[PDB]
């Protein structure tokens, strides 16, 4: 009466009772402590705990319903389909995630359940996971939303059921739907996974694009070092596109170091050396290479 | 010695004893509601943007009368004109929010503190 | 829970170094200060110990 | 009489005194140390015991300081001293 | 003011409860309530309150309710002024009450004084300062005066102006009931001046020569009932140093004609 | 809701809390002689029901009650008894949204350093003189 | 000595800054006005 | 539900005089005048269009912690944490009487509005129902546990709502004096009540979070998301823009009907004033909603104007149908 909604002092009560044995008197504090504190989970996890103890595993489920009635967080859900694979249900733990992803959509979520799936179900019914998981994410986030954690678990999957043409295309069909700053891990995930199964050409490709795009970041913090220039200008040539080596190259003269210093001069001057040197053993472009020195 | 103590749990009102009346507590006094008669408003509603009007005008009619819309004995001395730039104070009043820094606080203790 | 309640009642009736206290709740007291403060005053405490600067 | 040498026993009773009552109960201090006054207690605090003050040697840089602010504020020894960084009987010594 | 006390703590603890995050343990709240007692102390003696660690919400509050708490006190300090300079009241706790107050704020405003001085450099000028030394080395100069010597080992007046110095210290004990320590002891050592005048001499002139660095001046409020004024307490020693000092000084400068006839009060 | 909603419910509450009114104007003013003129009688009509032990019907019953004639010059019979207040109605359900995930890092920027007062030491407490100086920033204090 | 910024420096220009420390009007004029009668001969209410 | 237009809220006027925090705020129901009550133990009376100071009252001993105006009668009625409930006449400018009997200091006062009935709130947890005429404390509300900091008086049932520090809302019968309904769904200290002038809704505001409830049975309605600050006030107005008033000094303007935020700022401090004495106390719309009136920590009240210059196209609704699940 004078502490009505006390964690400490409910548990005292119905940890007297439950010492003394008094289960009845017990059972009935944890129903009205439950009624009176429906979002301490202390007091649900007592509960579903002590029922389990006194061998009631349908009086576990019934405190594990009402729980979930009250919509909770995902460490009740979990402990519930833990409960139900603990007895051998996994068809009811699998109803478990159906609710579960309802309440908590997550990418975490449906990656539970897609490893449960692996472990107690069959491979298409995985990949009908996966498939769910990403649709809903896009229908209900927008297309550019969908995770890439998502995408990498599903290739990771049919890289283990060896469908390496399937990884491949769920790892390209991510690059190709998702924004770069979002599917940095899909990328790096991609070329270890070409490293890996790939041909020779498609590991070049791969550690082509993932080269070319550190050495972007690198160049967007810092314009005017020379030598990572150098270096994404040598992986550019060994890639062997001539009008972005062109464009690269271009780039690279226009950051024009302020400082008046020879000290700078000489790599920015050596920078237009490579230049002509490219345009004359590569492209061949004379007129071009006369141009540059210009 | 917790004999001198906080107050932790403030005493909760109850409702009245209920009994026969002896005890007597209070003496009536105005026991006659005054009304707001004609004149004097309160049961005056216009409307929430006829409010509104007579606000802003009210308003703009403050705002535009501020606005105004229809050898020498002193020069044996060593120091000169050193109150020049002292009896123009007096712009505007700046109220204050620090006590002991208003103006106020420091007529009091030079008046009072001697 | 009682063990435990015994095992921290004999940890904190041993004493290493200096009594700076009382009683038990002084030296709780103290403790806890030590625990909280210690971070901030460690160059009053060489001051202290040694005998001079700030 | 009230004064004399400060000893070793007066001033660890002194600071024991202190750690009890703390810098603003004098009388209480000098009632434990009753051959000085309340008065001598907090001297003897803020010149000797306090923990700010530094017995060590003068560094180059205190002395040209102490000089220098000695020059600028003649004979004001309670306003030179927190400037220079010692006390005022320090600083005059 | 009792009751002011309850009200400040039913508030300042309900916006710390409000203030709290969800889930932090909150056994220690009252805790709170000690550091705004002692923040409010703090203000009171002008000494600055900053706990290490303090989270700074929390500190926040206590601020904003010391200064509101600051604001309620300073007010009554005027209204009680007020009514004890006007004779309203006769309430001799609230009088002494009220002196407590403002001998407090008085020496708030003093801090600052001297803090501002101290940041604001001398607030005369070089120029003033040069232009008023070099009109009174023109005055002295004019009227040819001789300074005043130190005292000499020999000086002919020493034990006539060493009594008139102990004489008026005494007669500022002339009537007392209860003595104080300090009282007793400044008696004491009055009556050994009065028994070894020469060796109290020597004392003296050494002091005057050597002594730069000077014991603490207790500060009190003497209250007139429209206006009050601070009355200061000075170690006897340095007393009987100041008024040898003093009497000397005014002989000499008598002796001398420092003070010429427009100066008053003239004995 | 309508007036006549509103003019209804005011009706009822008007009555309601004259009543109560006029009960506290009688509480607060006796009425120096507590006796009425006013004196008649209430009849009830009283069917019974049937009796401790018999369940034979018996006769129906016509009850006279009057309010009966004190003493003017008594004083109030009994002495006024402190009794506690008894326990609230039964505490609803707590209907919070669910809790807020906190860090560890969330609670230490919430604890709160240990008070040592320069003035106050109600229990005796033999405080360090680290700890006793921690607090003043007078250490901090710097001078130019 | 200025410790703190003006009042249009902290609130810049369009807000107008009031500094009101005294009453416009006295106690003894009152918020809402009574009604009075002003009586000063004794009229018959009718016709008698 | 799209959030209808509202245009922004600009500081209008600073005015200074209390020597207090404003604590509390009453328009006068022709909005001629209002009075503002203030830590200062004092009630100022402002004349509205021009900000200008009308007079002085003094009667409480403490801080002034609610004002009302009467429509029906010329009188004002002031609340303060000296315990003391009073009755201004204002055709005399004097206390008339008196509503006592709370142990301790009175946070609000609120008048019925259909009859001639007081409610306060105090922090001996009860609402006290006093009738006007005979000061007669007819009803004390019990219940709650911790104080009653705000309070609403209704036409129709429930007739009196409280909210309390002790986190909780009551819906009170006012005939019988009991509780129809307790809310228990904040999970700090319930500061701050509002109703709809125009429908039969009501708001709740804790710290960060501001409940929408539909009377008479107190459904719960939506959540204005967003305000992460101690709420000490809201107000409403008929054109449906309600404004929550932060503790830190932090402003929100929200669409009522579809809990849009339109409108965050901060206030300013007066000069003079600490970093931690920015924040909002009292607040009231205007008889008309043009106005809004702020009492702040800052000592000061501040006037506020929705900017006229503004058009839906200058500040568009930055609002989508969002589609995320609130874990309710």
């Amino acid at each position: 009466d004078v502490h009505p909604n006390n964690t400490q002092l409910w548990i005292r009560y119905i940890e007297a009772e439950l010492k003394n044995r008094n289960i009845n008197h017990a059972r009935n504090l944890l129903d009205r402590a439950v009624t009176r504190l429906p979002r301490v989970s202390k007091l649900w996890y007592k509960y579903v705990y002590v029922m389990e103890m006194l061998g009631d595993i349908p009086g576990t489920r019934q405190v594990f319903d009402r729980w979930m009635k009250w919509e909770p967080d995902e460490d009740a859900w979990n402990a519930y389909i833990k409960l139900e694979k603990r007895y051998g249900e996994y068809e009811r733990a699998r109803q478990i995630f159906a609710a579960y992803t309802q309440v908590h959509p997550e990418p975490r979520t449906w990656l539970k359940w897609a490893k449960f799936e692996e472990e107690f179900g069959t491979a298409d019914m995985v990949r009908d996971v996966f498939q769910s998981a990403i649709q809903y994410i896009a229908e209900t986030l927008g297309d550019d939303a969908v995770d890439e954690r998502l995408f990498i678990a599903f290739a990771r999957f049919e890289t283990r059921q060896k469908e390496y043409e399937r990884a491949r295309a769920i790892y390209k069909f991510g690059l190709d739907n998702l924004p770069r700053s979002r599917s940095m891990q899909l990328h790096a995930q991609y070329t270890t996974f070409e490293k890996q199964f790939g041909d020779k050409e498609g590991v070049e490709d791969v550690v082509l694009t993932k080269r070319r795009r550190l050495y972007e970041e690198q160049v967007k913090e810092n314009p005017k070092n020379y030598d990572v220039w150098f270096d994404f200008a040598r992986l550019e040539e060994m890639g062997g596109d001539p009008d972005r080596v062109r464009e690269v190259y271009e780039r690279a003269i226009a950051q024009v170091p302020p400082t008046q210093e020879k000290r700078h001069w000489r790599r920015y001057i050596f920078l237009f050396l490579f230049y002509a040197i490219w345009e004359e053993k590569d492209a061949k472009n004379i007129e071009r290479a006369r141009a540059i020195y210009d | 010695t917790t004999a001198h103590r906080p107050t932790f749990d403030p005493a909760r009102g109850k409702e009245a004893l209920r009994g026969p009346a002896y005890h007597q507590r209070l003496l009536p006094a105005y026991t006659t509601l005054k009304f707001r008669q004609p004149g004097q408003g309160g049961a005056a509603d216009k409307s929430t943007r006829d409010l509104r009007a007579e606000l802003e005008a009210a308003e703009a009619a403050h705002y535009a009368k501020l606005k105004g819309a229809p050898r020498r004995w002193d020069e044996d001395v060593v120091f000169k004109n050193q109150a020049r730039g002292t009896e123009d104070k007096g712009k505007r009043k700046e109220f204050v929010n620090d006590l002991l820094r208003s103006d106020f606080h420091k007529r009091f203790m030079s008046k009072y503190v001697r | 829970s009682l063990k435990r309640r015994r095992e921290k009642l004999a940890k904190s009736g041993e004493e290493h170094g200096d009594v700076t206290y009382i009683n038990e709740k002084n030296k709780q007291f103290n403790a806890k200060l030590a625990r909280f403060y210690n971070k901030y005053t460690a160059e009053i405490r060489d001051s202290f110990e040694r005998g001079t600067m700030v | 009489v009230k004064g004399g040498v400060w000893t070793n026993i007066e001033d660890e009773i002194l600071k024991a005194a202190v750690s009890k009552y703390g810098l603003n109960q004098w009388a209480r201090v000098s009632s434990l140390l009753a051959r000085k006054t309340p008065k001598q207690c907090k001297a003897r605090w803020n010149e000797w015991l306090d923990p700010s003050i530094k017995k060590i040697e003068w560094s180059r840089e205190e002395d040209e300081k102490l000089l220098h602010l000695a020059k600028l504020m003649p004979t004001q020894w309670r306003t030179i001293a927190p400037i220079v960084g010692r006390t005022a009987n320090q600083c005059l010594e | 003011e009792s009751h002011f006390d309850l009200e400040l703590r039913a508030s300042v603890m309900a916006d710390l409860m409000d203030m709290m995050p969800e889930g932090i343990k909150q056994s220690k709240v009252n805790t709170v309530l000690q550091h705004l007692s002692e923040a409010w102390r703090c203000w009171k003696s002008n000494i600055p309150w900053k706990v290490p660690g303090l989270p700074a919400p929390i500190e926040n509050i206590i601020l904003r309710y010391v200064k509101a708490k600051a604001d309620w006190w300073i007010s009554v300090a005027h209204y009680n002024r007020e009514r004890i300079r006007r004779g309203a009241t006769v309430d001799k706790t609230v009088a002494k009450k009220n002196v407590g107050r403002l001998t407090r704020l008085w020496l708030k405003a003093e801090q600052e004084r001297q803090h501002n001085h101290m940041k604001d450099g001398p607030y005369v000028s070089s120029e003033e300062a040069v232009a008023i030394y070099t009109t009174t080395v023109h005055w002295l100069e004019a009227r040819k005066f001789s300074p005043i010597p130190f005292p000499s080992v020999s000086y002919k007046h020493d034990t006539k102006i060493l009594i008139l110095a102990l004489e008026r210290l005494r007669e500022a004990y002339s009537t007392k009931g209860r003595l104080n320590q300090s009282q007793r002891e400044e008696l004491a050592l009055i009556e050994q001046a009065y028994d070894s005048p020469g060796t109290t001499l020597e004392r003296i002139k050494r002091f005057l020569l050597t002594q730069r660095a000077f014991k603490e001046v207790g500060i009190d409020m003497n209250d007139n009932y429209s206006t009050i004024n601070p009355v200061y307490d000075v170690e006897p020693i340095e007393k009987i140093s100041d008024a040898y000092l003093d009497q000397y000084l005014w002989y000499q400068a008598d002796q001398r004609h420092l003070f010429p006839n427009w100066v008053k009060p003239s004995d | 809701p309508s007036k006549e909603e509103v003019e209804a419910t005011a009706e009822r509450t008007k009555n309601a809390l004259a009543a109560l009114v006029s009960g506290a104007l009688a509480a607060q003013k006796p009425k120096n002689v507590q006796v009425n003129t006013k004196r008649e009688a209430t009849f009830v009509k009283y069917t019974p029901s049937a009796q401790m032990g018999n369940n034979t019907k018996k006769q129906e019953r016509i009850i006279k009650i009057v309010e009966r004639q004190r003493d003017p010059m008594e004083p109030p019979k009994f002495k006024h008894k402190k009794i506690p207040r008894g326990p609230p109605s039964p505490p609803p359900p707590v209907m919070h949204s669910p809790p807020r995930k906190l860090t560890a890092e969330d609670q230490e920027a919430w604890r709160i350093p240990p008070p040592v007062s320069m003035w106050k030491n109600p229990k005796g407490f033999t405080i360090p003189l680290d700890k006793r100086l921690a607090a003043d920033g007078r250490q901090l204090q710097e001078v130019q | 000595k200025q410790y703190y910024p003006t009042a249009a420096q902290v609130f810049g220009e369009g807000v107008e800054t009031l500094v009101q420390e005294e009453d416009a009007q006295p106690l003894t004029q009152p918020i809402i006005a009574p009604v009075e009668q002003k009586k000063f001969s004794i009229q018959e209410a009718d016709l008698p | 539900p799209r959030p209808d237009w509202h245009p922004p809220w600009k500081l209008m006027r600073v005015i200074s005089g209390h020597l207090g925090w404003v604590r509390a705020l009453a328009v006068e129901p022709n909005n001629q005048w209002f009075a503002s009550g203030a830590g200062d133990r004092t009630i100022k009376i402002w004349d509205l269009a021009s900000g200008q100071l009308r007079l002085t009252l003094t009667g409480h001993i403490s801080t002034v912690r609610g004002l009302a105006v009467s429509p029906r009668h010329p009188y004002m009625f002031s609340c303060g944490e000296d315990k003391m409930v009073k009755c201004w006449d204002l055709e005399t400018n004097k206390v008339i009487r008196h509503y006592h009997g709370h142990l301790s200091g009175v946070y609000t006062l609120k008048l019925h509005p259909t009859l001639d009935v007081l409610v306060t709130g105090g922090r001996d947890g009860v609402a006290r129902v006093w009738d006007m005429r005979t000061r007669s404390n007819v009803h004390v509300l019990s219940g709650h546990t911790g104080t009653v900091a705000d309070l609403v008086c209704q036409e129709a049932d429930p007739q009196v709502i409280t909210g309390s520090l002790d986190s909780t809302v009551r819906m009170w019968d006012l005939a019988a004096g009991k509780t129809m309904g307790v809310l228990t769904h904040h999970k700090k200290g319930v500061r701050a009540l509002v109703t709809h002038p125009t429908e039969f809704t009501f708001a709740t505001a804790s710290t960060g979070s501001i409940k929408q409830w539909k009377c008479p049975e107190g459904a719960f309605m939506q959540n204005f998301e967003g305000h992460n600050a101690i709420i000490n006030t809201l107000a409403v107005n008929d054109q449906n823009v309600l404004f929550s008033g932060g503790d830190n000094g932090s402003m929100s303007f929200w669409d009522w009907k579809s809990g849009y935020r339109f409108q965050s700022l901060d206030t300013t401090a007066q000069p003079g004033s600490l970093d931690a004495e920015l924040g909002i106390m009292s607040s009231t719309f205007d008889m008309s909603g043009a106005r809004l009136i702020t009492g702040e920590a800052d000592k000061t009240i501040k006037i506020w104007k929705e900017d006229t210059t503004a058009t839906p196209e200058t500040h568009p609704i930055e609002w989508k149908p969002s589609l995320v699940r609130r874990k309710y």
